Protein backbone atom coordinates (compact mmCIF):
# COMPACT_ATOMS: atom_id res chain seq x y z
CA UNK A 1 0.00 0.00 0.00
CA UNK A 2 2.87 2.49 -0.14
CA UNK A 3 2.94 3.96 -3.68
CA UNK A 4 -0.79 3.71 -4.47
CA UNK A 5 -3.63 4.86 -2.22
CA UNK A 6 -5.67 1.75 -1.41
CA UNK A 7 -9.15 1.71 0.12
CA UNK A 8 -10.26 -1.58 1.67
CA UNK A 9 -13.96 -2.34 1.55
CA UNK A 10 -15.06 -5.05 3.97
CA UNK A 11 -18.78 -5.76 4.34
CA UNK A 12 -19.16 -2.85 1.91
CA UNK A 13 -19.50 -2.83 -1.86
CA UNK A 14 -18.66 0.31 -3.83
CA UNK A 15 -22.30 0.90 -4.78
CA UNK A 16 -23.31 0.37 -1.15
CA UNK A 17 -20.70 2.93 -0.07
CA UNK A 18 -21.96 5.36 -2.71
CA UNK A 19 -25.60 4.95 -1.67
CA UNK A 20 -24.96 5.23 2.06
CA UNK A 21 -25.25 1.76 3.57
CA UNK A 22 -25.41 1.70 7.39
CA UNK A 23 -22.19 -0.33 7.44
CA UNK A 24 -20.64 1.98 4.82
CA UNK A 25 -20.62 5.13 6.97
CA UNK A 26 -16.82 5.17 7.21
CA UNK A 27 -16.25 5.65 3.47
CA UNK A 28 -17.78 9.13 3.26
CA UNK A 29 -15.77 11.74 1.34
CA UNK A 30 -12.89 9.35 0.68
CA UNK A 31 -10.47 9.10 -2.23
CA UNK A 32 -8.52 6.16 -3.60
CA UNK A 33 -6.41 4.80 -6.41
CA UNK A 34 -7.63 1.19 -6.07
CA UNK A 35 -10.83 -0.01 -4.39
CA UNK A 36 -10.53 -3.59 -3.13
CA UNK A 37 -13.83 -5.47 -2.93
CA UNK A 38 -13.97 -8.56 -0.73
CA UNK A 39 -15.92 -11.78 -1.16
CA UNK A 40 -17.69 -11.28 2.19
CA UNK A 41 -19.33 -8.05 1.01
CA UNK A 42 -23.05 -7.91 1.76
CA UNK A 43 -25.89 -5.40 1.92
CA UNK A 44 -27.88 -4.49 5.05
CA UNK A 45 -30.33 -1.88 3.77
CA UNK A 46 -33.37 -1.64 1.52
CA UNK A 47 -33.14 -4.06 -1.44
CA UNK A 48 -32.16 -2.38 -4.70
CA UNK A 49 -31.57 -3.25 -8.35
CA UNK A 50 -29.36 -1.11 -10.58
CA UNK A 51 -30.53 -1.66 -14.19
CA UNK B 1 -29.37 4.99 -30.19
CA UNK B 2 -27.60 7.90 -31.86
CA UNK B 3 -24.30 6.16 -32.64
CA UNK B 4 -26.02 3.22 -34.36
CA UNK B 5 -28.04 5.43 -36.71
CA UNK B 6 -25.01 7.62 -37.41
CA UNK B 7 -22.96 4.54 -38.30
CA UNK B 8 -25.70 3.14 -40.55
CA UNK B 9 -26.13 6.38 -42.47
CA UNK B 10 -22.37 6.94 -42.72
CA UNK B 11 -21.74 3.43 -44.06
CA UNK B 12 -24.65 3.72 -46.52
CA UNK B 13 -23.11 6.67 -48.36
CA UNK B 14 -26.21 8.38 -49.74
CA UNK B 15 -29.11 10.62 -48.76
CA UNK B 16 -31.29 9.67 -51.72
CA UNK B 17 -34.97 10.01 -50.84
CA UNK B 18 -38.05 8.72 -52.67
CA UNK B 19 -41.42 10.21 -51.76
CA UNK B 20 -44.19 7.74 -50.95
CA UNK B 21 -47.88 8.62 -50.74
CA UNK B 22 -49.05 7.30 -47.38
CA UNK B 23 -52.81 7.24 -46.82
CA UNK B 24 -53.41 9.32 -43.70
CA UNK B 25 -57.12 9.96 -43.12
CA UNK B 26 -58.89 12.65 -41.12
CA UNK B 27 -55.84 14.48 -39.77
CA UNK B 28 -53.99 17.78 -40.21
CA UNK B 29 -50.58 17.35 -41.84
CA UNK B 30 -47.68 19.77 -42.38
CA UNK B 31 -47.23 20.97 -38.83
CA UNK B 32 -45.05 23.99 -38.12
CA UNK B 33 -42.99 25.27 -35.20
CA UNK B 34 -41.63 28.68 -34.26
CA UNK B 35 -38.12 27.32 -33.64
CA UNK B 36 -37.73 25.81 -37.12
CA UNK B 37 -37.69 28.94 -39.31
CA UNK B 38 -37.34 28.48 -43.07
CA UNK B 39 -36.79 31.75 -44.87
CA UNK B 40 -39.06 34.01 -42.84
CA UNK B 41 -41.95 31.65 -42.01
CA UNK B 42 -42.27 28.79 -39.55
CA UNK B 43 -41.37 25.30 -40.73
CA UNK B 44 -40.38 21.81 -39.57
CA UNK B 45 -38.16 18.95 -40.71
CA UNK B 46 -38.49 18.38 -44.45
CA UNK B 47 -38.27 14.57 -44.31
CA UNK B 48 -40.62 14.19 -41.32
CA UNK B 49 -44.37 14.84 -41.19
CA UNK B 50 -46.11 16.16 -38.07
CA UNK B 51 -49.68 14.88 -37.71
CA UNK B 52 -52.00 16.77 -35.36
CA UNK B 53 -55.74 16.64 -34.79
CA UNK B 54 -58.40 18.09 -37.09
CA UNK B 55 -61.59 19.58 -35.62
CA UNK B 56 -60.61 18.16 -32.20
CA UNK B 57 -60.61 14.63 -33.67
CA UNK B 58 -57.64 12.28 -34.17
CA UNK B 59 -58.84 9.03 -35.76
CA UNK B 60 -56.68 5.95 -35.29
CA UNK B 61 -54.38 5.19 -38.21
CA UNK B 62 -53.55 1.89 -39.90
CA UNK B 63 -51.25 2.41 -42.89
CA UNK B 64 -49.45 -0.23 -44.95
CA UNK B 65 -46.66 0.01 -47.51
CA UNK B 66 -45.27 -3.00 -49.41
CA UNK B 67 -41.78 -3.34 -50.83
CA UNK B 68 -42.24 -4.37 -54.46
CA UNK B 69 -38.69 -3.32 -55.41
CA UNK B 70 -35.34 -5.10 -55.19
CA UNK B 71 -33.53 -3.22 -52.42
CA UNK B 72 -33.87 -2.37 -48.74
CA UNK B 73 -35.79 0.72 -47.62
CA UNK B 74 -35.01 2.79 -44.52
CA UNK B 75 -37.87 4.64 -42.82
CA UNK B 76 -37.14 7.34 -40.23
CA UNK B 77 -40.08 8.19 -37.97
CA UNK B 78 -40.55 9.79 -34.58
CA UNK B 79 -42.61 10.13 -31.42
CA UNK B 80 -43.68 13.40 -29.79
CA UNK B 81 -43.22 13.99 -26.04
CA UNK B 82 -45.62 16.74 -24.91
CA UNK B 83 -44.71 18.64 -21.76
CA UNK B 84 -48.17 18.55 -20.16
CA UNK B 85 -51.48 16.73 -20.47
CA UNK B 86 -53.17 19.90 -21.72
CA UNK B 87 -50.67 20.05 -24.59
CA UNK B 88 -51.36 16.39 -25.40
CA UNK B 89 -55.11 17.00 -25.52
CA UNK B 90 -54.64 20.16 -27.60
CA UNK B 91 -52.42 18.37 -30.13
CA UNK B 92 -53.75 14.79 -30.35
CA UNK B 93 -57.20 14.85 -28.63
CA UNK B 94 -56.31 11.81 -26.48
CA UNK B 95 -54.64 11.28 -23.10
CA UNK B 96 -52.04 8.65 -24.03
CA UNK B 97 -50.67 7.60 -27.41
CA UNK B 98 -49.48 4.20 -28.63
CA UNK B 99 -47.31 3.69 -31.73
CA UNK B 100 -46.65 0.29 -33.31
CA UNK B 101 -44.38 0.06 -36.36
CA UNK B 102 -44.01 -3.52 -37.53
CA UNK B 103 -42.65 -5.62 -40.36
CA UNK B 104 -42.95 -9.36 -40.93
CA UNK B 105 -39.67 -9.80 -39.02
CA UNK B 106 -39.68 -7.01 -36.41
CA UNK B 107 -41.92 -4.84 -34.26
CA UNK B 108 -41.36 -1.63 -32.30
CA UNK B 109 -43.97 -0.36 -29.83
CA UNK B 110 -43.55 3.03 -28.16
CA UNK B 111 -45.50 5.00 -25.54
CA UNK B 112 -44.87 8.76 -25.19
CA UNK B 113 -43.64 10.27 -21.92
CA UNK B 114 -45.30 13.48 -20.72
CA UNK B 115 -43.21 15.78 -18.56
CA UNK B 116 -41.41 19.09 -18.38
CA UNK B 117 -37.96 19.45 -19.94
CA UNK B 118 -35.57 22.41 -20.14
CA UNK B 119 -36.45 24.91 -22.85
CA UNK B 120 -34.35 24.82 -26.01
CA UNK B 121 -35.50 27.59 -28.37
CA UNK B 122 -38.52 28.18 -26.10
CA UNK B 123 -39.89 24.63 -26.36
CA UNK B 124 -40.34 22.31 -23.35
CA UNK B 125 -41.14 19.34 -25.61
CA UNK B 126 -38.99 16.73 -27.36
CA UNK B 127 -39.14 14.30 -30.28
CA UNK B 128 -37.66 10.80 -30.18
CA UNK B 129 -36.34 9.41 -33.47
CA UNK B 130 -36.62 5.76 -34.54
CA UNK B 131 -35.85 3.87 -37.74
CA UNK B 132 -37.02 0.71 -39.49
CA UNK B 133 -35.59 -1.35 -42.36
CA UNK B 134 -37.81 -3.14 -44.88
CA UNK B 135 -36.32 -5.87 -47.08
CA UNK B 136 -37.66 -7.08 -50.44
CA UNK B 137 -40.95 -8.92 -50.12
CA UNK B 138 -41.65 -7.33 -46.73
CA UNK B 139 -44.39 -4.94 -45.65
CA UNK B 140 -44.30 -1.94 -43.31
CA UNK B 141 -47.32 -1.44 -41.05
CA UNK B 142 -47.75 1.74 -39.00
CA UNK B 143 -50.55 1.66 -36.42
CA UNK B 144 -50.62 4.77 -34.22
CA UNK B 145 -53.42 6.22 -32.10
CA UNK B 146 -51.48 9.42 -31.44
CA UNK B 147 -48.16 11.18 -30.92
CA UNK B 148 -46.82 9.98 -34.29
CA UNK B 149 -44.26 11.82 -36.39
CA UNK B 150 -44.72 10.10 -39.74
CA UNK B 151 -42.25 9.40 -42.55
CA UNK B 152 -42.65 11.26 -45.83
CA UNK B 153 -40.79 8.68 -47.93
CA UNK B 154 -37.93 6.20 -47.86
CA UNK C 1 -33.95 -12.89 -5.05
CA UNK C 2 -31.32 -11.22 -7.28
CA UNK C 3 -33.25 -10.04 -10.36
CA UNK C 4 -36.63 -8.78 -11.52
CA UNK C 5 -38.33 -8.56 -14.92
CA UNK C 6 -41.53 -6.57 -15.46
CA UNK C 7 -43.27 -6.66 -18.84
CA UNK C 8 -46.38 -4.92 -20.15
CA UNK C 9 -48.02 -6.20 -23.37
CA UNK C 10 -48.34 -4.00 -26.45
CA UNK C 11 -51.55 -4.10 -28.50
CA UNK C 12 -51.46 -3.35 -32.22
CA UNK C 13 -51.75 -4.83 -35.68
CA UNK C 14 -48.78 -6.69 -37.14
CA UNK C 15 -48.46 -8.27 -40.60
CA UNK C 16 -50.09 -11.69 -40.77
CA UNK C 17 -47.89 -14.78 -40.61
CA UNK C 18 -50.00 -17.90 -41.13
CA UNK C 19 -53.14 -15.77 -40.69
CA UNK C 20 -52.27 -14.37 -37.25
CA UNK C 21 -51.93 -10.62 -36.52
CA UNK C 22 -50.76 -11.17 -32.91
CA UNK C 23 -47.28 -11.95 -31.61
CA UNK C 24 -45.47 -13.56 -28.68
CA UNK C 25 -42.39 -12.19 -26.93
CA UNK C 26 -40.01 -14.70 -25.34
CA UNK C 27 -38.07 -14.07 -22.12
CA UNK C 28 -35.88 -16.24 -19.90
CA UNK C 29 -34.71 -16.30 -16.30
CA UNK C 30 -32.07 -18.22 -14.34
CA UNK C 31 -32.51 -19.48 -10.77
CA UNK C 32 -29.43 -20.42 -8.72
CA UNK C 33 -29.38 -22.86 -5.79
CA UNK C 34 -31.11 -21.43 -2.74
CA UNK C 35 -33.09 -18.96 -4.86
CA UNK C 36 -36.84 -18.86 -5.50
CA UNK C 37 -38.69 -18.06 -8.72
CA UNK C 38 -41.80 -15.92 -8.24
CA UNK C 39 -44.27 -15.32 -11.08
CA UNK C 40 -46.95 -12.67 -10.54
CA UNK C 41 -49.28 -12.10 -13.48
CA UNK C 42 -52.60 -10.44 -14.21
CA UNK C 43 -52.76 -11.38 -17.90
CA UNK C 44 -50.96 -12.07 -21.16
CA UNK C 45 -48.74 -14.72 -19.55
CA UNK C 46 -47.20 -17.61 -21.48
CA UNK C 47 -46.27 -19.87 -18.59
CA UNK C 48 -43.35 -22.29 -18.41
CA UNK C 49 -44.04 -26.01 -18.19
CA UNK C 50 -40.77 -26.89 -16.45
CA UNK C 51 -37.06 -26.14 -16.31
C1 LIG D 1 -41.54 23.42 -14.18
O1 LIG D 1 -40.29 24.01 -13.94
C2 LIG D 1 -39.64 24.51 -15.09
C3 LIG D 1 -38.25 24.95 -14.69
O2 LIG D 1 -38.35 25.98 -13.74
C4 LIG D 1 -40.48 25.63 -15.72
O3 LIG D 1 -39.91 26.05 -16.94
C5 LIG D 1 -39.85 27.49 -17.02
O4 LIG D 1 -41.06 27.99 -17.53
C6 LIG D 1 -41.12 29.40 -17.71
C7 LIG D 1 -42.53 29.75 -18.13
O5 LIG D 1 -42.66 31.15 -18.25
C8 LIG D 1 -40.06 29.83 -18.71
O6 LIG D 1 -40.00 31.23 -18.82
C9 LIG D 1 -40.00 31.63 -20.21
O7 LIG D 1 -38.79 31.26 -20.85
C10 LIG D 1 -38.33 31.89 -22.04
C11 LIG D 1 -36.88 32.33 -21.85
O8 LIG D 1 -36.84 33.29 -20.82
C12 LIG D 1 -39.24 32.98 -22.63
O9 LIG D 1 -40.04 32.42 -23.66
C13 LIG D 1 -40.24 33.64 -21.66
O10 LIG D 1 -40.17 35.04 -21.60
C14 LIG D 1 -41.51 35.54 -21.81
O11 LIG D 1 -42.20 35.63 -20.58
C15 LIG D 1 -41.66 36.52 -19.61
C16 LIG D 1 -42.54 36.43 -18.39
O12 LIG D 1 -43.79 37.01 -18.69
C17 LIG D 1 -41.61 37.94 -20.18
O13 LIG D 1 -40.95 38.83 -19.30
C18 LIG D 1 -40.83 37.94 -21.49
O14 LIG D 1 -40.87 39.20 -22.12
C19 LIG D 1 -41.43 36.92 -22.46
O15 LIG D 1 -42.74 37.27 -22.83
C20 LIG D 1 -40.17 33.14 -20.21
O16 LIG D 1 -39.12 33.72 -19.48
C21 LIG D 1 -38.70 29.38 -18.20
O17 LIG D 1 -37.68 29.65 -19.11
C22 LIG D 1 -38.70 27.88 -17.95
N1 LIG D 1 -37.41 27.49 -17.44
C23 LIG D 1 -36.69 26.43 -17.86
C24 LIG D 1 -37.33 25.61 -18.95
O18 LIG D 1 -35.60 26.14 -17.41
C25 LIG D 1 -41.87 25.09 -16.01
O19 LIG D 1 -42.74 26.09 -16.48
C26 LIG D 1 -42.47 24.51 -14.73
N2 LIG D 1 -43.82 24.03 -14.90
C27 LIG D 1 -44.26 23.08 -15.75
C28 LIG D 1 -45.74 22.81 -15.67
O20 LIG D 1 -43.55 22.48 -16.53
C1 LIG E 1 -54.77 -2.83 -40.55
O1 LIG E 1 -54.48 -2.94 -41.92
C2 LIG E 1 -53.94 -4.19 -42.29
C3 LIG E 1 -53.44 -4.10 -43.71
O2 LIG E 1 -52.43 -3.13 -43.77
C4 LIG E 1 -54.99 -5.28 -42.08
O3 LIG E 1 -54.41 -6.55 -42.25
C5 LIG E 1 -55.07 -7.28 -43.31
O4 LIG E 1 -56.28 -7.82 -42.85
C6 LIG E 1 -57.00 -8.51 -43.85
C7 LIG E 1 -58.39 -8.79 -43.34
O5 LIG E 1 -58.32 -9.62 -42.20
C8 LIG E 1 -56.21 -9.76 -44.25
O6 LIG E 1 -56.84 -10.42 -45.32
C9 LIG E 1 -56.87 -11.84 -45.10
O7 LIG E 1 -55.64 -12.44 -45.46
C10 LIG E 1 -55.53 -13.83 -45.77
C11 LIG E 1 -54.87 -13.98 -47.14
O8 LIG E 1 -55.70 -13.39 -48.11
C12 LIG E 1 -56.80 -14.66 -45.59
O9 LIG E 1 -56.83 -15.22 -44.29
C13 LIG E 1 -58.14 -13.90 -45.72
O10 LIG E 1 -59.00 -14.38 -46.72
C14 LIG E 1 -60.34 -14.35 -46.17
O11 LIG E 1 -61.06 -13.26 -46.70
C15 LIG E 1 -61.30 -13.26 -48.09
C16 LIG E 1 -62.08 -12.00 -48.41
O12 LIG E 1 -63.35 -12.08 -47.81
C17 LIG E 1 -62.09 -14.52 -48.48
O13 LIG E 1 -62.25 -14.63 -49.88
C18 LIG E 1 -61.33 -15.75 -48.02
O14 LIG E 1 -62.06 -16.93 -48.24
C19 LIG E 1 -61.04 -15.67 -46.52
O15 LIG E 1 -62.22 -15.71 -45.76
C20 LIG E 1 -58.01 -12.38 -45.95
O16 LIG E 1 -57.76 -12.05 -47.29
C21 LIG E 1 -54.84 -9.34 -44.74
O17 LIG E 1 -53.99 -10.43 -44.95
C22 LIG E 1 -54.14 -8.41 -43.76
N1 LIG E 1 -52.94 -7.91 -44.39
C23 LIG E 1 -51.73 -7.76 -43.82
C24 LIG E 1 -51.65 -8.13 -42.36
O18 LIG E 1 -50.76 -7.34 -44.41
C25 LIG E 1 -55.49 -5.23 -40.64
O19 LIG E 1 -56.60 -6.07 -40.45
C26 LIG E 1 -55.88 -3.83 -40.21
N2 LIG E 1 -56.15 -3.81 -38.80
C27 LIG E 1 -57.33 -3.52 -38.22
C28 LIG E 1 -58.45 -3.19 -39.18
O20 LIG E 1 -57.50 -3.53 -37.02
C1 LIG F 1 -18.41 -7.63 8.93
O1 LIG F 1 -19.44 -8.29 9.62
C2 LIG F 1 -18.97 -9.33 10.46
C3 LIG F 1 -20.18 -10.16 10.86
O2 LIG F 1 -20.99 -9.43 11.74
C4 LIG F 1 -18.14 -8.74 11.61
O3 LIG F 1 -17.48 -9.73 12.38
C5 LIG F 1 -17.98 -9.89 13.74
O4 LIG F 1 -19.39 -9.92 13.77
C6 LIG F 1 -19.89 -10.33 15.02
C7 LIG F 1 -21.36 -10.67 14.88
O5 LIG F 1 -21.51 -11.75 13.99
C8 LIG F 1 -19.58 -9.23 16.04
O6 LIG F 1 -19.97 -9.59 17.34
C9 LIG F 1 -18.07 -9.00 16.06
O7 LIG F 1 -17.73 -7.93 16.90
C10 LIG F 1 -17.53 -8.73 14.65
N1 LIG F 1 -16.09 -8.62 14.67
C11 LIG F 1 -15.36 -7.49 14.76
C12 LIG F 1 -16.11 -6.19 14.86
O8 LIG F 1 -14.13 -7.50 14.77
C13 LIG F 1 -17.01 -7.93 10.98
O9 LIG F 1 -16.26 -7.21 11.92
C14 LIG F 1 -17.51 -6.93 9.95
N2 LIG F 1 -16.40 -6.25 9.32
C15 LIG F 1 -15.43 -6.81 8.57
C16 LIG F 1 -14.40 -5.83 8.05
O10 LIG F 1 -15.34 -8.00 8.31
C1 LIG G 1 -54.59 0.21 -34.77
O1 LIG G 1 -55.42 0.47 -35.88
C2 LIG G 1 -56.77 0.10 -35.62
C3 LIG G 1 -57.57 0.27 -36.89
O2 LIG G 1 -57.86 1.63 -37.08
C4 LIG G 1 -57.36 0.85 -34.42
O3 LIG G 1 -58.57 0.27 -34.01
C5 LIG G 1 -59.56 1.29 -33.76
O4 LIG G 1 -59.41 1.80 -32.45
C6 LIG G 1 -60.31 2.85 -32.13
C7 LIG G 1 -59.92 3.42 -30.79
O5 LIG G 1 -60.12 2.45 -29.79
C8 LIG G 1 -61.74 2.31 -32.17
O6 LIG G 1 -62.69 3.33 -31.96
C9 LIG G 1 -62.01 1.73 -33.56
O7 LIG G 1 -63.27 1.11 -33.63
C10 LIG G 1 -60.96 0.68 -33.90
N1 LIG G 1 -61.20 0.18 -35.23
C11 LIG G 1 -61.55 -1.08 -35.54
C12 LIG G 1 -61.69 -2.02 -34.36
O8 LIG G 1 -61.74 -1.46 -36.68
C13 LIG G 1 -56.41 0.81 -33.22
O9 LIG G 1 -56.78 1.69 -32.20
C14 LIG G 1 -55.02 1.21 -33.70
N2 LIG G 1 -54.01 1.34 -32.67
C15 LIG G 1 -53.44 0.38 -31.93
C16 LIG G 1 -52.40 0.90 -30.97
O10 LIG G 1 -53.71 -0.81 -31.99
C1 LIG H 1 -49.75 -10.14 -7.93
O1 LIG H 1 -50.45 -11.25 -7.42
C2 LIG H 1 -51.41 -10.88 -6.45
C3 LIG H 1 -51.99 -12.15 -5.86
O2 LIG H 1 -52.98 -11.82 -4.92
C4 LIG H 1 -52.47 -9.94 -7.03
O3 LIG H 1 -53.26 -9.38 -6.00
C5 LIG H 1 -54.66 -9.38 -6.36
O4 LIG H 1 -54.93 -8.42 -7.36
C6 LIG H 1 -56.27 -8.39 -7.80
C7 LIG H 1 -56.37 -7.47 -8.99
O5 LIG H 1 -56.13 -6.14 -8.58
C8 LIG H 1 -57.17 -7.98 -6.63
O6 LIG H 1 -58.54 -8.03 -6.99
C9 LIG H 1 -56.97 -8.96 -5.48
O7 LIG H 1 -57.68 -8.57 -4.34
C10 LIG H 1 -55.49 -9.04 -5.11
N1 LIG H 1 -55.30 -10.01 -4.07
C11 LIG H 1 -54.82 -9.74 -2.84
C12 LIG H 1 -54.46 -8.29 -2.58
O8 LIG H 1 -54.67 -10.59 -1.98
C13 LIG H 1 -51.81 -8.78 -7.76
O9 LIG H 1 -52.73 -8.03 -8.51
C14 LIG H 1 -50.74 -9.29 -8.72
N2 LIG H 1 -50.05 -8.23 -9.40
C15 LIG H 1 -49.63 -8.32 -10.67
C16 LIG H 1 -48.92 -7.10 -11.20
O10 LIG H 1 -49.79 -9.31 -11.36
C1 LIG I 1 -48.86 18.87 -46.95
O1 LIG I 1 -47.95 19.41 -47.87
C2 LIG I 1 -47.77 18.61 -49.02
C3 LIG I 1 -46.62 19.18 -49.83
O2 LIG I 1 -45.47 19.25 -49.03
C4 LIG I 1 -49.09 18.54 -49.79
O3 LIG I 1 -49.00 17.68 -50.91
C5 LIG I 1 -50.16 17.97 -48.87
O4 LIG I 1 -51.43 17.98 -49.48
C6 LIG I 1 -50.25 18.79 -47.59
N1 LIG I 1 -51.21 18.22 -46.69
C7 LIG I 1 -52.28 18.86 -46.18
C8 LIG I 1 -52.46 20.29 -46.62
O5 LIG I 1 -53.07 18.33 -45.41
Amino acid sequence: GSPHQILDGGNCTLIDALLGDPQCDGFQNKEWDLFVERSRANSNCYPYDVP
Amino acid sequence: DYASLRSLVASSGTLEFKNESFNWTGVKQNGTSSACIRGSSSSFFSRLNWLTSLNNIYPAQNVTMPNKEQFDKLYIWGVHHPDTDKNQISLFAQSSGRITVSTKRSQQAVIPNIGSRPRIRDIPSRISIYWTIVKPGDILLINSTGNLIAPRGY
